[PDB]
RNA sequence: GAGUACGGUAGAGGGUGGUGGAAUUUCCUGUGUAGCGGUGAAAUGCGUAGAUAUAGGAAGGAACACCAGUGGCGAAGGCGACCACCUGGACUGAUACUGACACUGAGGUGCGAAAGCGUGGGGAGCAAACAGGAUUAGAUACCCUGGUAGUCCACGCCGUAAACGAUGUCGACUAGCCGUUGGGAUCGAUCUUAGUGGCGCAGCUAACGCGAUAAGUCGACCGCCUGGGGAGUACGGC
């Protein structure tokens, strides 16, 4: 397959099934054969401009291998949903699994 | 960003690049900060890149 | 016959090379007064100078004191003359000025705009 | 550019410091660079000259 | 010499889709009232049928501020928002491999800015033609107010530019100094490699100037010139 990097912020009404969400993408590319490598969820947090009229969102990344089937499908998932409001894939050329920020602050 | 950590700067990592941009949110010039001018390309990518993601303003009004 | 109050308002002045222009809103963006450089008795060369922003700004809060507005906050915007000026008579007005603020527009690719004169 | 009054400071000090802040953002001459268009020709040119005199009074401080 | 196999880097190299933010214009609505716009000065033009200004919403198209740099990539023309997919070349290190497999190139074939042409879409900004207002002895112009083809997209043609470094490609030698781009080594310094700039000894040049990115000293091959006009025109061919 190929490594693949994915932020993906919500709508923050729908802030309740975002986890539901999470380990029902990961689930198809299971069955196909991908893998998960790295999973955080460090969400509600406050936008930088407005984005379709919302002021919060929550964030979730997650490093994963696939093939261009589950990415598209995955892809697809991601522009007819109605949560998902904004979204970046950027394929990595290895696999990282610890940490980017978390929440530093004490 | 070559002596300890950072080998290539992180979009995420708003600490670092919260350094490199001015109070209007433009991103500095290389000349300024006397990075590096492959360092440079780095952090103009990073901060674009977060700030299509909103971590970043693209400008201070907005 | 009606009247109104209002306290906490904002001010627009837009400069340009060939007038400026001033408007007292309250916070919602509604106007309540406003004056300009060639309302004031310029009407030309005189018209483009920072002492008819001046003039300009002193007649619009003039009339923007009927409603008391105690406090200002304002808003420049534009290349012309009176950037200051006005700013400065806002307060000899007798208003307290929270902040100042620019918004001009600046696009960042844009249109194009109209081709270089040759004069 | 944009500054806010603090403190009760009197109207001189706070209109300098708008000022001085507008001048570092380069307002003004962002909207003098748009006026009218200029053709590439124009503009690689104003930089060649712009490179060669920036290159020559480096030079001459030595 | 020329090529192949293996790690690794840098990049506005190319093509196909998708998505951002700033700003302009139009439309709808609220506040509000007499000016706005433009100029060397004006006027045409827009406004009390409610403009300009300010606030909220929507549509649509095009160009990607800052980074940005005598920076990078490309055979040249040229290529600046971000992401995915397909894809070409260059640079860099060690070991192994083939064994002159090379250079140039009349015909020929292909790529080639902008304007232009054909069919079908699209229409914000700008703007040949065009109309009005000024200026003027006149003003078929410069300036102002508007504005159509065009500028954008898909496919096809056109094959020209001060398409310039006004400098054909390839290879070998010849003091040095200061920058910068992508890599290697040795102990911030030294060495070295492929590009990109400023000076400068010899040498060259009519002079200006070039000067390891030669216009120096030499080889291989090709193109071109023979006073200014008539003229890159007439006739014929493609
Ligand atoms: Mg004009
Ligand atoms: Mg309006
Ligand atoms: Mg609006
Ligand atoms: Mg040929
Ligand atoms: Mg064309
Ligand atoms: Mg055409
Ligand atoms: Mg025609
Ligand atoms: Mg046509
Ligand atoms: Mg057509
Ligand atoms: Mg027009
Ligand atoms: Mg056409
Ligand atoms: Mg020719
Ligand atoms: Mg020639
Ligand atoms: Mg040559
Ligand atoms: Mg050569
Ligand atoms: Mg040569
Ligand atoms: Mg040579
Ligand atoms: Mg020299
Ligand atoms: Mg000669
Ligand atoms: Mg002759
Ligand atoms: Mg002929
Ligand atoms: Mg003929």
């Amino acid at each position: 397959m190929r490594h693949y990097e994915i932020v993906f912020l919500v709508h923050p009404d729908q802030s309740e099934q975002v986890g539901g969400m999470v380990e029902r993408y990961t689930k198809a590319i299971e069955e196909d054969g991908g893998k998960i490598h790295r999973l955080e969820d460090w969400g509600r947090r406050q936008l930088a401009y407005a984005i379709n009229n919302v002021h919060k969102a929550h964030y979730v990344l997650m490093n994963v291998e696939c093939s261009a089937k589950a990415l598209a499908e995955l892809e697809d998932n991601f522009r007819y949903n109605d949560a998902v409001i904004r979204n970046l894939v950027m394929r990595r050329d290895e696999a990282v699994t610890e940490q980017s920020e978390m929440l530093k602050a004490e | 960003f070559t002596a300890e950590g950072v080998k290539e700067i992180d979009y995420k990592d708003l600490n670092t690049l919260k350094a490199y941009v001015s109070e209007t949110g433009k991103i500095v010039p290389s000349r300024i900060t006397g990075t590096k001018a492959k360092y440079q390309r780095q952090l103009a990518t990073a901060i674009k890149r977060a700030r299509y993601l909103a971590l970043l303003p693209y400008t201070d009004s907005h | 016959k009606v009247k109104k109050t209002v306290v906490d308002g904002i001010a627009h002045i837009h400069a340009s090379f060939n007038n400026t222009i001033v408007t007292i809103t309250d916070r919602q963006g509604n106007a309540l007064s406003w004056a300009t450089s060639g309302g004031s008795g310029f009407r030309g060369s005189r018209k483009s100078t920072p002492f008819a922003a001046q003039v300009a700004a002193e007649r619009a809060g003039q009339a923007a004191l009927e409603y008391g507005l105690k406090n200002l906050d304002v808003n420049v915007k534009g290349p012309g003359p009176g950037r200051e000026s006005a700013v400065r008579a806002l307060n000899a007005c007798g208003y307290k000025i929270a902040s100042i603020t620019d918004v001009t527009p600046i696009p960042h690719n844009g249109c194009r705009p109209p081709k270089k004169r040759r004069v | 550019p944009a500054v806010k009054v603090k403190e009760n400071e009197p109207f001189d000090v706070a209109l300098r410091r708008f000022k001085r802040s507008c001048e570092k953002a380069g307002v003004l001459a962002e909207v003098r660079s748009r006026e009218f268009y200029e053709k590439p020709t124009a503009e690689r040119k104003r930089k060649a000259a712009a490179a060669v005199k920036r290159h020559a009074k480096k030079v001459q401080r030595e």
